[PDB]
RNA sequence: GGCAGCCAACGUGUUGGCUGGGUAGGGGAGCGUCCUGCAUCCGGUGAAGCCGCCGAGUGAUCGAGUGGUGGAGGGUGUGG
RNA sequence: AAGUCCAAGAGUGCGGCAGUGAGACGGCGGGGGAUAAGCUCCGUGCGUCGAGAGGGAAACAGCCCAGAUCGCCGGCUAAG
RNA sequence: CUGUGGGUAGGGGUGAAAGGCCAAUCAAACUCCGUGAUAGCUGGUUCUCCCCGAAAUGCAUUUAGGUGCAGCGUCGCAUG
RNA sequence: CGUAGACGGUGAGAGCCCGGUACGUGAAAACCCGACGUCUGUCUUGAUGGUGUUCCCGAGUAGCAGCGGGCCCGUGGAAUCUGCUGUGAAUCUGCCGGGACCACCCGGUAAGCCUGAAUACUUCCCAGUGACCGAUAGCGGAUUAGUACCGUGAGGGAAUGGUGAAAAGUACCCCGGGAGGGGAGUGAAAGAGUACCUGAAACCGUGCGCUUACAAUCCGUCAGAGCCCUCGACGUGUCGUGGGGUGAUGGCGUGCCUUUUGAAGAAUGAGCCUGCGAGUCAGGGACAUGUCGCGAGGUUAACCCGGGUGGGGUAGCCGCAGCGAAAGCGAGUCUGAAUAGGGCGUAUCCACACAAGAGUGUGUGGUGUAGUGGUGUGUUCUGGACCCGAAGCGGAGUGA
């Protein structure tokens, strides 16, 4: 029984073009063009899902260095002294503080020299 | 391809034309031409071996009986006088289901004559049963000597 | 079409009775002067088909 | 209560059809063929072997001939007809047809690999020693035509 | 936090241990279209096709989920 | 003789299925070459790419670190 | 030199000879048929998910850009 | 109502409306096959069974020699048949067949002639059927169809269906020379007006929101302010487990398929869309894998009878014993002088005894052996066999 083709490529058809819409030029309007370059942009999302913990890591450690330098404090030296403190708070909590409150950062550069030992060049 | 009419030369020649290389009118690439793998006349009787078959129907038959959907009736409609309303009328007091198969015998002919018209209902000769019209109705009606003959035809 | 068999084949092998193919050894016809007594000695009978060709083959005599 | 709705086929009966060549996702490109070749576009004959003298070409041929006068028998096993008889008693060509050892119309032997305890009067062509003595020590008959 | 394969214990499918990148290629399980069977059903109180919105599935997708055109046929299920 | 022994999905035989028989680079031992090639021909229970996603050497298959089931605007690290 | 009219047909014609010409085509015209000539050559092969996962080696080849066998793969069975 | 619930149309799914269907009937004249009364033809100059002995029954033929064809038979040891060329027989104690060749026995009578029944085929006609196509499909041809058109040739060879329920196919008025249009009316709809059902994508704009004229880019993704619209709680805009469209600005970012060791490659292909376009098909063909029944039995083809898939059909097929080329033997067989060991098989195992522990072999008692068939899948065989593709080879014709 012959089986002519009226939907079954209409149906994939429209979805790549639908999922594709909101280009430029032949890009938005045109299939063969779309499922392309459709595939690409996918793929840039799937790349960049991760590289976005990254970048987002790297500008989280940016504003805290920021802080501790307007504190009169490394970012090295503040991280170690807060892990010698044995306190868990994460760069997301620490870059939304430096946002915010100071006074925090205040505490917290406070509690890292106080945790910080005698001399940083001893052989221990 | 080999079975379209004319075009059996080539359609121009292969290098300075520019297009593409083709070799006849009635490629199947080409729209009018012939089809790829062409179908033939041909046929799919398949032979099911005589235990199969009766191991089936019996199957369907010990079912059937299970759910007491089998009956005996001496005779349909009175002799000389085909009477399809009869027929309606006594069906109708014997069961209520839309469907009704019924065994009659060969050489009864008025109540084969009476019960062909209506839809529902359906009527086979007990040397002619077949497991889909067993499978199709939902009653099955014998008549006396049809599942006579029948019972002896298993039995010998 | 029914399959035709290969009539080579069928000249030169023949089936064991649990389905090994059984083969004359080669090198017989002729040149038997300097060939050493004993070399033909474990040369002459029959063996079994390696299970190397034992595929091709079989495919061979039934086609 | 089952309808031609009810039916359905055994588990594993039906195996899919494979679809070859029909999208990448499964078989694309390639359709089982692989890259380009000969197996590629075609075929190859089955008795080419890259051009040296196959199997069935550098061996020898079997000798002797094939007797087409050759004359066919049917064995018939002593412990057969053993079990076959216990009460035993005279036994003929028909009684072997009837019991289904050997084809009607075909020719009849017997051998005695097996052991005989009861009296069997046995009608056949062609006796073996082995069969006679076991006849004779069961304390019957057996006559050959 | 979730899906999936193998395995062990016990059960009338939970727990526990591992594995899950892959071309040629092999194996397993599925989606969709057309045409038939039947139990049946939808549809001028608007079917199919057409153009959107909202949802849901791990996928081919699905929605007996609805809006504007259309005025005449289609569908569930198990099969082939 | 021990160790993984809820499995490497390890071995050997047989059966059904096709691919391949155009390799490249780098480290080792070498031949030819002029110890020249991104050269050619070998050996490697060598590695990598082929058939591999990420970071580093500016870019750069084969070098260095390291094996992408899916997701997280979480932490510890290798090369650098 | 030119009009008219005719004859020479494919392995054949004709050819003051160039492999020229025979209806824009000639180292064997054109149309149909065998014909889906034949191709170790090139190109293309369309829906999705899950597991495993190669080689570019040796042997032989009117063989080196193919092929058959062995190793490398997968599925099942068996000794575990 | 129904011995008719097949099928089409009528303003939408109609057996109760019609065309019609079951069922009956009916031909003046003509044609093809089947019986029934003048007349014609033959012999009953003939017929049936019974006891000894003296030219015919198919001729330039059978056969032979050479040279070739067709039966599987390709001069091989080559029967049989036929033909060209030369020779050339008997008439019954004659011949040729009985697969180079003949003694005794064994079966048929050559050169002469014809003969129905089973079979193949379907240009044509009738009645039906379709898990066959529905306008790039199906015949090239649903329509001016082998028409237009190309070629002086043999020839090649197209594209082009749908208004509606019916033409009720838009009176009349106005702009415009007309083409074309707007109202008014027809109609259910004119988003059905003959360029006429549904009308997508490539295609060409208009209007609206946002962005852009310091800007270096496989054009997207991840963040992301602003502007516009929207939904709820709260007042003039502000948040809220918010969506939408745009996106200034930063991180990353070298299309896809082939063939390749190697491609963004400045290697190949694609201007774009709409359809068309590729592992298909037949066989008691063969193997292995799941599934079904019987079982030492498993089963059929062709074919006969049922408007029907059913019932019959034992001709064959595959294993039930193998070994050997073979005669032949047989749980053994072959090689062999041989119990003297080997090769192949005796389904495979457990236990008991004997040997060496040359690894296993040798005899006993037990459980006791599984194939065949259809169905579907992978492969394989012959078919063009996954698809498209060559210069060229042969035959028949057309033209100076
Ligand atoms: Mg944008
Ligand atoms: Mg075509
Ligand atoms: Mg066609
Ligand atoms: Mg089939
Ligand atoms: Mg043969
Ligand atoms: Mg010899
Ligand atoms: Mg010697
Ligand atoms: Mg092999
Ligand atoms: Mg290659
Ligand atoms: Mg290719
Ligand atoms: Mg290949
Ligand atoms: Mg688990
Ligand atoms: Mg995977
Ligand atoms: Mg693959
Ligand atoms: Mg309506
Ligand atoms: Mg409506
Ligand atoms: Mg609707
Ligand atoms: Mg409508
Ligand atoms: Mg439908
Ligand atoms: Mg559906
Ligand atoms: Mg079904
Ligand atoms: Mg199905
Ligand atoms: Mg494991
Ligand atoms: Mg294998
Ligand atoms: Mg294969
Ligand atoms: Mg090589
Ligand atoms: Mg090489
Ligand atoms: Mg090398
Ligand atoms: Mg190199
Ligand atoms: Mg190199
Ligand atoms: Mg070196
Ligand atoms: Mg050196
Ligand atoms: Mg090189
Ligand atoms: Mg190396
Ligand atoms: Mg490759
Ligand atoms: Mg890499
Ligand atoms: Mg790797
Ligand atoms: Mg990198
Ligand atoms: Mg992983
Ligand atoms: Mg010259
Ligand atoms: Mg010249
Ligand atoms: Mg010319
Ligand atoms: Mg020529
Ligand atoms: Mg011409
Ligand atoms: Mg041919
Ligand atoms: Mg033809
Ligand atoms: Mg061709
Ligand atoms: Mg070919
Ligand atoms: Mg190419
Ligand atoms: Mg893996
Ligand atoms: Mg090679
Ligand atoms: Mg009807
Ligand atoms: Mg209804
Ligand atoms: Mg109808
Ligand atoms: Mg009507
Ligand atoms: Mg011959
Ligand atoms: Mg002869
Ligand atoms: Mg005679
Ligand atoms: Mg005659
Ligand atoms: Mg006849
Ligand atoms: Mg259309
Ligand atoms: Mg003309
Ligand atoms: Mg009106
Ligand atoms: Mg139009
Ligand atoms: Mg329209
Ligand atoms: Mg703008
Ligand atoms: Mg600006
Ligand atoms: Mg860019
Ligand atoms: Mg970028
Ligand atoms: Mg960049
Ligand atoms: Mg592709
Ligand atoms: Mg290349
Ligand atoms: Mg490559
Ligand atoms: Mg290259
Ligand atoms: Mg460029
Ligand atoms: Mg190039
Ligand atoms: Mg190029
Ligand atoms: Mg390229
Ligand atoms: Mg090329
Ligand atoms: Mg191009
Ligand atoms: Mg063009
Ligand atoms: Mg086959
Ligand atoms: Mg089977
Ligand atoms: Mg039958
Ligand atoms: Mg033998
Ligand atoms: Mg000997
Ligand atoms: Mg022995
Ligand atoms: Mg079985
Ligand atoms: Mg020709
Ligand atoms: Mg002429
Ligand atoms: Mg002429």
């Amino acid at each position: 029984a012959r089986v002519k083709r009226a939907l079954n490529a209409q149906k994939k058809r429209r979805t790549v073009l639908k999922a594709s819409k909101g280009y430029r030029g032949q890009r938005s309007r045109l299939y063969r063009k779309a499922k392309e370059q459709q595939l690409h942009s996918l793929t840039y999302a799937y790349r960049d899902r991760r590289a976005r913990k990254g970048e987002f890591r790297k500008l989280w450690i940016s504003r805290i260095n920021a802080a501790a330098r307007a504190n009169d404090i490394t970012y090295n030296r503040l991280i170690q002294g807060l892990k010698a403190a044995g306190v868990e708070v994460d760069r997301k909590n620490l870059a939304e503080l430096a946002v915010s409150d100071p006074a925090a950062f205040t505490a917290l550069v406070d509690v890292a020299r106080a945790a910080l030992p005698e001399d940083v060049n001893a052989p221990s | 391809r080999g079975e379209v009419s004319g075009g059996g030369k080539k359609p121009y020649r292969q290098k300075g034309t520019g297009r593409a290389r083709q070799g006849s009118t009635r490629a199947p690439q080409f729209t009018g031409g012939g089809t790829v793998h062409g179908p033939k006349p041909r046929d799919y009787s398949q032979r099911t071996p005589k235990k199969m078959i009766a191991a089936a129907l019996r199957g369907a038959l010990s079912d059937r009986a299970r759910n007491d959907r089998i009956h005996a009736v001496t005779e349909l409609v009175e002799g000389q006088t085909p009477s399809t309303k009869s027929a309606k009328t006594f069906l109708g007091t014997l069961t209520e289901n839309k469907k009704v198969l019924v065994v009659i015998g060969r050489t009864d002919e008025v109540g084969a004559k009476s019960v062909r018209n209506l839809p529902g209902v359906h009527v086979i000769s007990p040397d002619q049963l077949n497991t889909y019209d067993v499978l199709n109705a939902d009653d099955v009606v014998f008549s006396v000597e049809a599942l006579n003959a029948y019972i002896s035809a298993n039995s010998k | 079409p029914k399959a035709k068999t290969h009539s080579g084949a069928s000249k030169r092998f023949r089936r064991t009775g649990t389905g090994k193919i059984v083969r004359q050894k080669a090198n017989r016809r002729h040149l038997l002067e300097h060939k050493p007594t004993k070399r033909t000695r474990r040369l002459d009978g029959r063996t079994t088909v390696s299970a190397a060709d034992n595929s091709r083959i079989n495919k061979l005599l039934n086609g | 209560v089952i309808k031609l709705h009810d039916l359905k086929p055994a588990p594993g009966e039906k195996k899919a059809k494979t679809r070859v060549g029909r999208g990448e996702g499964s078989k694309g490109k390639t359709a089982g063929r692989g890259t380009k070749g000969t197996k590629a576009r075609k075929n190859v004959p089955v008795m080419f072997e890259g051009g040296q003298m196959p199997i069935h070409m550098r061996l020898p041929k079997l000798k002797g001939f094939k007797n087409r006068f050759r004359t066919e028998y049917q064995v018939v096993n002593v412990g057969d007809i053993n079990k076959a008889f216990p009460q035993g008693g005279t036994v003929g060509v028909d009684e072997l047809v009837a019991k289904g050892l050997v084809r009607k119309n075909s020719l009849v032997k017997v051998l005695g690999d097996g052991k005989l305890t009861v009296k069997v009067d046995v009608t056949a062509n062609k006796f073996s020693g082995s069969a006679r003595e076991a006849i004779t020590a069961a304390g019957g008959s057996a006559t050959e035509l």
